[PDB]
């Protein structure tokens, strides 16, 4: 029963670098291997087959070798374009099996988020909730800090977050944490904030505004 | 040009069953073999189905081989997998994908290969769950000249995944940001779509979210003003 073991899991790198990774065989399978690339939001996508013939639309960058037991996806020119995840596969017989992936992205100049802060909705508040937003728009690295304050009192664990893949376009992130709140603690409070750390920052910069202005 | 798109997918409890479809568009149909391919939230790509591109499901995985059964009609340009006996296990994102290897010619019956899937479709969520579908609240995330304002809705308690959002009716397009849903205590997920317009158009232009939560049939249209 054959076994497909990738690696690395996940990979980073800057654009224009050579990036590896490999597919390892439990047994030799000659040259029945395919790789696959998940493009963020989309479906697989077949790159190299016959281990190192690539699909009619693959660019240059890409290029396969190795055989019977180890394989080797390569790009040797990295773009912004080819961040997603990169899977091997086995085919010709079932049960067709998948190495567990291998998640690639970006290192590029450091970018300050654009932050933003929003009040809950009035249909909400009459829903008995509210629910205050803060936004980090367009940032790297993913490494951010989100501090929430209600009346400069630190708030934690009683907000979610939610972070973009990276986007192709600029090669940042972009985030969005949820403070939610019943209406009633939330009317017994005035200022909300939310207060960002990020490497591109010099110093934390607060978003905040003061509820019924 | 060559497309495969997939139908079925929503909440189906443990034990019971759906039944998926796979519709083609844009190749000969007749000669190629057809897969069934899932996605688990944590989980690798995992094949599931294969049916020949005549009348032979050569394979189904270990773990489906009496609960799944796929099917095909050349006729129609269909392929389906029914799926009884659902589990926990079985919940992920299902793919209808076409097989590489073509067909050529007969001399002795045909041959059968699988050069292992080239083509894939947008793919289909399953989730089975003892819990119930709820359609989601969309609220307005308003702004309040000069500089770059951003606008937003907000997709909250909804189940199950996914729902998509469109901002003016699939016109806009630049700057959205739409973020992966996040899962409540409650157990019900939550959704915000974003987007950065430059301010100056806040007082001219009209900015729409468009809510889309097919399990629950929810189509809700959203207008966002500061």
């Amino acid at each position: 029963d054959i076994q497909m073991t990738q690696s690395p899991s996940s990979l980073s790198a800057s654009v224009g670098d050579r990036v590896t990774i490999t597919c390892q065989a439990s047994q030799d399978i000659d040259n029945y291997l395919n790789w696959y690339q998940q493009k963020p939001g989309k479906a697989p996508k077949l790159l190299i087959y016959d281990a190192s013939n690539l699909e009619t639309g693959v660019p240059s960058r890409f290029s396969g070798s190795g055989s019977g037991t180890s394989f080797t996806l390569t790009i040797s020119s990295l773009q912004p374009e080819d961040i997603g995840t990169y899977y091997c596969q086995k085919y010709g017989s079932v049960p067709f099996p998948f190495g567990q992936g291998t998640k690639l992205e970006i290192k590029r100049t450091v970018a300050a988020p654009s932050v933003f802060i929003f009040p809950p909705s009035d249909e909400q508040l009459k829903s008995g909730t509210a629910s205050v937003v803060c936004l980090l728009n367009n940032f790297y690295p993913r490494e951010a800090k989100v501090q929430w304050k209600v009346d400069n009192a630190l708030q934690s664990g009683n907000s979610q977050e939610s972070v973009t893949e990276q986007d192709s376009k600029d090669s940042t992130y972009s985030l969005s944490s949820t403070l939610t709140l019943s209406k009633a603690d939330y009317e017994k409070h005035k200022v909300y904030a939310c207060e960002v750390t990020h490497q591109g920052l010099s110093s934390p910069v607060t978003k905040s505004f003061n509820r019924g202005e | 040009e060559v497309q495969l798109v997939e139908s079925g997918g929503g909440v189906v409890q443990p034990g019971r069953s759906l039944r998926l479809s796979c519709g083609v568009s844009g190749f000969t149909f007749s000669n190629y073999a057809i897969h069934w391919v899932r996605q688990a939230p944590g989980k690798r790509l995992e094949w599931v189905a294969l049916i020949s591109y005549d009348g032979k499901k050569q394979y189904y995985l270990d773990s489906v081989k009496g609960r799944f059964t796929i099917s095909r009609d050349n006729s129609k340009d269909m392929v389906y997998l029914q799926m009884n006996s659902l589990k926990a296990e079985d919940t992920a994102i299902y793919y209808c994908a076409r097989d590489r290897a073509r067909s050529t010619g007969y001399f002795g019956g045909i041959y059968y290969y699988y050069y292992g899937m080239d083509v894939w479709g947008q793919g289909t969520t399953v989730t089975v769950s003892g819990a119930s579908t709820k359609g989601p609240s969309v609220f307005p995330l308003a702004p309040s000249s000069g500089g770059t304002a951003a606008l937003g809705c907000l997709v909250k308690d909804y189940f199950p995944e996914p729902v998509t959002v469109s901002w003016n009716s699939g016109a806009l397009t630049s700057g959205v940001h739409t973020f992966p849903a996040v899962l409540q205590s409650s157990g019900l997920y939550s959704l915000s779509s974003v987007v950065t317009v430059p301010s100056s158009s806040l007082g001219t232009q009209t900015y729409i979210c468009n809510v889309n939560h097919k399990p629950s049939n929810t189509k809700v249209d959203k207008r966002v003003e500061p």
